[PDB]
């Protein structure tokens, strides 16, 4: 019996994003207030709210934690078509200022033309980098060459997907066997627009992220993407929040020799496709072990769905809020 | 062996366990032990009682399972406990405070003392670090941190009486009085650290450690009758025994544990006997007794054998008293070393001993209690 | 796997969603937090009123039952002396050892339930908790005693239904209730329960205190002492099977057969027609299937129902007749609005010897992995799976102990035992524990030394090195300088080493002196890690030597230190002033070589300060106090010169 917890999130409008820390000890939170929110887990279960600060001046769509190693930093992106990174700076301020100062603002990513949909840090493997996704078609991955220093973020790469990006997932995979890769859902609602699901991978030679594959059988407008976690797999797994959710499995064809700088050819199967939201699925998210996946939709519900060992995907549980 | 001790699960980590002193005139074996807990949700000081039900029977093994008698809650992990007398528990928390508890034995409750809520903290930051180890010498306290500080309390004050700020660099993990003005602290860089509370200046007195390769000392124990003769342990498992009058290095350094060793202690009232425990999830009993056969001087008998080891010794100290502990000679030192344990608990992170008594805390959710040690 | 066509179970969150807010969530290692968020803001309230609430929704409640802790830690040192013994015993040897294995397992749950029993008493508003833990314990200890019995023992035809007999005695316990309670009555045979006992033994097979019973009534009643007598003798006759007898099954079956005949010629001679009680207990012998059931309520459960059937009319059964005469007792005993619970499923696929079905019900049916991981590690020994790769390819074996073991390091004190089950997962075992063990939260010192003492026994040199790294940036943001430092080193992380060097150098500048001395002094081959943690390492041998009053080696290594360039040039001030009180000794301590190398180091970075300097920035208070410093340098330089070229034209006559 899964028990659901109301927690007062005491946002002033929508809240559109929720994100753990790496502990899952701490959490933020954005929304339509312009705000960003911490929330602390006390040994009691009890969340409370130990920061909140207004970030941006339009709707905060997305929030995330930094792997800890580059300490305690949060990302968050806005409609104000930028993003924004955090540091908390842990230190004693004088028992007077528990309110609301310990987190600083250290950059402002401005170069987005449009809304920032969508923002994620890197794998740690890969260094202090961040992705954000903006609705002008853009993803643009920036990197602190200095986690001392988290005011200076260098634009290192910026990859075009000729279509609104409405979410981000980099592949999580530490192989050395396989390319750093990044998956871009697009929210365009044009019928006429067939693969709204883009991966890239970043191609050593060139040194530019090229476009891997396009997920052609998702017409429908993409609101989130994860890739799967990948404890030892030879295939990545990536679920795609749309009118259903679905499940693609990518295993990476042997690069025959021959072709002396090619994106790497994926055998691309559909292992999943749930209807039983019976409406859109917002967000999708993966455990730690990438073998179950939670969905939400409007039909108000959270779904879980994990393969048995023949490979067969079920939905194992159902949680509603009251 | 294994049939000497009661084990008692508790459904918690225990992370400290210490005797409840007995008076020196009493004839009274101690029957009240203190619990420190870590790792868990809510974090607690229990007191517990070993049962004595009059078993008149010379025959029936001991079953005697500790009683919890009371407990308070703890905020963040259990660091550090001593008694500070017979109603008084001490505590370093995993938040930088030091708290007093007083036990209320009419009712069997624990209540707040007396609390330091900022006794460690960095300096520039203001937050909050581990204290990691205190050492009681009623009414005085002292306690040492990861800030690298050493506060001095006493009791009734509720101010700090003395801090010695930037005392190390490093995160010191134990503390021990020398004399009752002198304490010896060990660290994260393998320094065993002499400290004189009345010197105005936050430079130690002495410094001592090992030749080469430093690794951290977890532990520090004084020889109750020698002043001069320290134990301490660190994260290579190893015993080392000093002598802080004559030099710098270590007398001698005993491969003790196969991992980090967490508590050393000499028998109080009995001094030839020593006790250590590890995260190995061992605890070991080393006996120096052997060579207190009395020299009965008779009779001569001739035989060699060979095996090298390099100690420069200069061949003039007077035969005062030769403590066990810092005997060099290779024929006389028989050192007897058991495990008290069976095999396989996780980490055995604290022990303490009182008489005949015995009582460790365990990672394995587990308290284990002896009653006849020496038997 | 066809997905589930099972609805989700749905878990209500109390207070979530009360206003049409919308639901947040991350996902921690095993727990959902939930918040709620105001998804849009159309309209200027600066009053919106703060999420009060957030949720922390936990997947396994059992996990931090300290009584289950207890479970938890014994079964571990039970399976990890499965695993080591795995390699040294054959045959009938190994099938005993592993029917020990199995009742210490089944000896834990019997001591967890006892434990928690005794808590349910003393505590009211927990006891509730209790009991719905008793409840799934004791269905748990029910179908492992039943899964030793039909799998792991084998019971052949014979031996079977003594176990069976055995199970459900250990499991149904009202007819000793019952009996008791008929005992402690002044008037035992008047009591209104006291048939029931005597019936409820037989049905259990225990003729012997049945009989004990009966020689009460037949003392107190005169006129039912002949009865008495021929139902005592009845009873005492009973064939039953011994586990060591040279009795074949056929002989027992034809003993059985005749004392069955006799039983019925009792009963139609109207023997027992004066007592209906005694009738009833007749009719039970023969195995009156309408008896039986009108006793339902002495039995309680169809499985006990089951046993007293096979005793009474199938005493020979063999394993594969189980299922059928299983399901219809429970069809006979369920004939009612009653719906199979999923224990009775759970039973049934027992009785069916479908193994993969219990681990299936059970998987559906539990919040935690305990029983089917430990089951199934079992039933593996036991050569019952085939070596059949799931499409994941783990065995079921491995992943069922994969998702235990991950429970395990969820919870803050026995993610240590989940490391040893990890250890005997062959496949993925290994990259499960490297995932999990950057993922434990490090709040101590002591629990990061012990994280990484297992990474090192195995081999983990990705693993220390990040968790080494984490520690390192803790005691950074902690402003411990030096425990940072040693983190960093004991990571091999040359540009973190860089780092911290960096705001100690920062540290000096500000405060004159070392916050951390007795660290730089120990660095030994470690400073060798970056240039700048030898450069510190060498400016505090230079301090040290400097206190020694070994003046000469002190200005011969600082000298070095900036004539190497291993000195950052913001630091080159102040070596230049730590330079000063050497250079205005009375003996001459820099010879006039070294002082024109002092003076060049003081030009360079002269000119270096003129190439930075953009124009707009000469006009803030921080360039009179350099300025008035290299004057004095330069005074003292000139001074130290002047004294060198005499004392050493001296010497070279």
């Amino acid at each position: 019996m899964f028990v659901a917890r109301s927690i007062a999130a005491d946002h002033k409008d929508l809240i559109h994003d929720v994100s753990f820390d790496f502990h899952g000890r701490r959490m933020a939170t954005c929304s339509s207030d312009q705000s960003v929110k911490v929330w602390d887990k006390s040994e009691n279960g009890n969340w409370h709210c130990t920061a909140s600060w207004k970030t941006h001046s339009g709707s905060v769509w997305r929030v995330t934690w930094a792997h800890p190693e580059f300490g305690q930093v949060l990302a968050s992106c806005s409609f104000d078509r930028t993003a924004a990174v955090w540091e908390e700076i842990v230190g004693e301020s004088n028992d007077k200022l528990r309110g609301q100062s310990h987190w600083v603002k250290r950059t402002t990513l401005v170069d987005s033309r449009t809304s920032v949909t969508d923002v994620k840090f890197a794998p740690k493997h890969m260094g202090l980098m961040l992705a954000t996704c903006s609705a002008d078609g853009v993803v643009r991955i920036y990197e602190a060459p200095d986690v001392m220093n988290l005011s200076q973020w260098s634009l290192q790469h910026e990859i075009s997907c000729k279509l609104s990006c409405s979410c981000i997932s980099w592949n999580p995979s530490s192989s050395r066997a396989h390319s750093p890769m990044i998956a871009v859902g697009s929210d365009d609602s044009s019928p006429n627009i067939m693969g709204k699901v883009q991966i890239y991978e970043y191609n050593e030679n060139t040194r530019k992220y090229a476009k891997a594959e396009t997920l052609m059988s998702v017409s429908d407008p993409v609101h989130d993407i994860a890739f799967a976690p990948n404890l030892g797999r030879s295939f990545h797994i990536l679920a795609v929040a749309t009118k259903d959710v679905r499940i693609f499995t990518m295993k990476p064809l042997r690069k025959e020799l021959s072709s002396s700088g090619g994106v790497t050819k994926f055998e691309i199967h559909t292992v999943a496709q749930f209807d039983n939201h019976n409406s859109q699925v917002w967000r999708v998210s993966w455990n730690i072990t990438g073998t179950v996946l939670a969905s939400s939709g409007d039909d108000g519900t959270v779904r879980l769905w994990k393969a048995n060992y023949m490979d067969n995907w079920k939905c194992i549980g159902v949680l509603k809020g009251d | 062996m294994a049939d000497k001790f009661a084990a008692k699960f508790v459904s918690h980590k225990i992370s400290r366990t210490r005797w409840r002193p007995v008076s020196a005139s009493s004839l009274q074996q101690p029957d009240v032990f203190a619990t420190g807990s870590w790792d868990n949700e809510e974090n607690k000081v229990c007191v517990w009682a070993t049962s004595d039900f009059g078993a008149t029977s010379l025959d029936e093994e001991y079953q005697g399972d500790p009683k919890q008698l009371c407990d308070i809650k703890h905020p963040g992990d259990v660091m550090d406990m001593q008694f500070l007398d017979k109603e008084r528990i001490v505590t370093g928390s995993s938040t930088g405070t030091v708290t007093i508890f007083r036990h209320h034995e009419n009712n069997q409750t624990l209540s707040v003392n007396q609390r330091w809520e900022q006794a460690h903290y960095h300096v520039g930051s203001n937050m909050r670090a581990p204290c990691t180890a205190i050492v009681c010498s009623s009414p005085e306290i002292v306690s040492v941190g990861e800030d690298g500080r050493i506060n001095c309390f006493r009791a009734e004050s509720r101010d700090v009486l003395r801090t010695i700020d930037d005392a190390d660099s490093s995160t010191m993990h134990g503390v021990t009085f020398l004399r009752t003005t002198e304490i010896l602290t060990v660290n994260s860089v393998g320094q065993l650290k002499l400290w004189d509370l009345r010197k105005q200046g936050n430079d130690p007195t002495q410094i001592f450690s090992v030749t080469g390769e430093r690794v951290p000392l977890h532990c520090v124990d004084r020889h109750p009758n020698q002043q001069h003769v320290v134990a301490t342990g660190g994260q290579d498992g190893m015993l080392c025994i000093w002598d802080v009058r004559h030099g710098k290095m270590p007398m001698s350094l005993l491969n003790a544990h196969e991992a980090e060793m967490w508590e050393v202690h000499f028998h109080p009232s009995n001094p030839d006997h020593l006790f250590t425990c590890s995260e190995d999830g061992s605890l070991w009993h080393w006996d120096a007794s052997a060579d207190s056969e009395k020299p009965t001087f008779l009779l001569g008998g001739r035989s060699t054998f060979n095996i090298s080891r390099s100690s420069i010794a200069p061949p003039n100290a007077n035969q005062s008293l030769a403590c066990a502990w810092l005997s060099t000679d290779p024929t006389k030192g028989q050192l007897e070393i058991t495990n008290l344990l069976p095999s396989s608990t996780l980490s055995v992170n604290s022990l303490d001993v009182l008489g005949q008594n015995l009582v460790c805390g365990t990672d394995a959710e587990a308290i284990y209690v002896t009653r006849r040690l020496f038997s | 796997m066809e997905e589930l066509d099972v609805d989700p179970a749905e878990t209500p969150i109390p207070g979530l969603g009360q206003q049409n807010r919308h639901i947040g969530f991350s996902w921690g290692p095993g727990d959902l937090l939930l918040y709620e968020t105001l998804y849009q803001k159309q309209g200027n309230s600066e009053t919106a009123a703060r999420c009060p609430f957030m949720y922390l929704v936990r997947s396994d409640e059992d996990i931090y039952s300290p009584v289950l802790r207890k479970l938890f830690n014994e079964s571990h040192s039970i399976f990890v002396g499965l695993q080591k013994s795995a390699e040294e015993a054959s045959g009938k040897s190994r099938k005993a050892q592993l029917v020990q294995v199995s009742r210490n397992y089944r000896s834990v749950l019997r001591a967890c339930m006892e434990e928690m029993h005794t808590l349910s008493e003393s505590t009211r508003e927990t006891a509730q908790k209790y009991i719905s833990q008793i409840s799934i314990l004791s269905a748990m200890e029910l179908s492992w005693n039943l899964c030793e019995i039909l799998f792991i023992e084998s019971a052949p035809a014979g031996p079977l239904l003594i176990l069976l007999l055995e199970w459900v005695r250990l499991h149904v316990c009202e007819v000793d209730n019952i009996v008791q309670d008929v005992l402690r009555s002044e008037k035992p045979t008047e009591h209104e329960k006291f048939w029931d006992g005597v019936t409820g033994y037989v049905l259990q097979g225990r003729m012997n205190e049945a009989r004990q019973l009966l020689a009460k009534e037949a003392s107190t009643s005169a006129s039912a002492r002949s009865m008495c007598r021929v139902l005592d003798d009845l009873l005492k006759k009973m064939p039953m099977l011994h586990t060591g007898g040279t009795q074949t099954l056929t002989e027992f079956e034809l003993k059985w057969q005749h004392w069955r005949e006799e039983c019925e010629r009792h009963l139609q001679n109207g023997t027992f027609s004066s007592n209906v009680h005694m009738e009833a207990v007749c009719r039970v012998l023969l195995g009156d299937e309408e008896v039986l059931l009108e006793k339902r309520d002495l039995m309680t459960t169809w499985y006990h129902f089951l046993v007293s059937r096979l005793l009474f009319k199938h005493p020979t059964v063999k394993p594969t007749e189980l299922h059928f005469y299983a399901q219809s007792s429970l069809d006979m005993f369920l004939a009612g609005d009653s719906c199979p619970e999923p224990l009775d499923n759970i039973l049934l696929a027992a009785f069916e010897f479908d193994i993969h079905q219990v681990i299936k019900e059970f998987s559906i049916v539990s919040s935690n992995w305990w029983f089917v991981a430990h089951l199934t590690d079992l039933l593996d020994h036991c050569q019952l799976f085939q070596a059949h790769n799931l499409y994941f390819g783990a065995n079921m074996r491995e992943f069922l102990l994969l998702d235990y073991a991950s429970g395990l390091f969820s919870h803050h004190s026995l993610w240590q035992l989940g490391v040893d089950y990890f250890d005997y997962c062959p496949n993925l075992g290994r990259e499960y524990l490297k995932l999990h063990m950057e993922r434990i939260p490090l709040s101590t010192e002591k629990k990061a030394l012990k994280a990484l003492r297992i990474c090192e026994q195995r081999q983990m040199t990705e693993q220390v090195r990040s968790i080494c790294k984490t520690m390192a940036m803790q005691s950074l943001c902690n402003r411990r300088l030096g425990s940072a430092l040693s983190w960093s080193i004991r990571a091999k992380d040359a540009a973190f080493a860089t780092l911290i060097s960096d705001r100690f150098l920062k540290e000096y500048c500000e405060r004159g002196n070392f916050t951390d001395l007795d660290l730089i002094d120990n660095l030994g081959s470690a400073m060798l890690l970056s240039d700048r943690l030898t450069f510190l390492g060498k400016y505090r041998e230079f301090h040290r030597m400097y206190s020694q009053e070994q003046f000469s080696e002190a200005a011969s290594l600082l000298l070095s230190l900036m004539t190497a360039r291993i000195a950052p040039c913001s630091f080159w001030l102040t070596l230049l002033l730590d330079a000063l009180p050497l250079l205005e000794q009375k003996q001459v301590i820099f010879s006039a070589e070294q002082t024109y190398e002092l003076m060049r180091c003081l030009e360079d970075r002269m000119a270096a300060k003129l190439e930075s300097t953009s124009p707009d920035e000469i006009q803030k208070q921080d360039s009179s106090i350099d300025n008035t410093k290299v004057e004095m340098l330069r005074l003292a330089l000139a001074r130290n010169l002047a004294r060198a070229i005499v004392t050493e034209g001296a010497l070279q006559e």
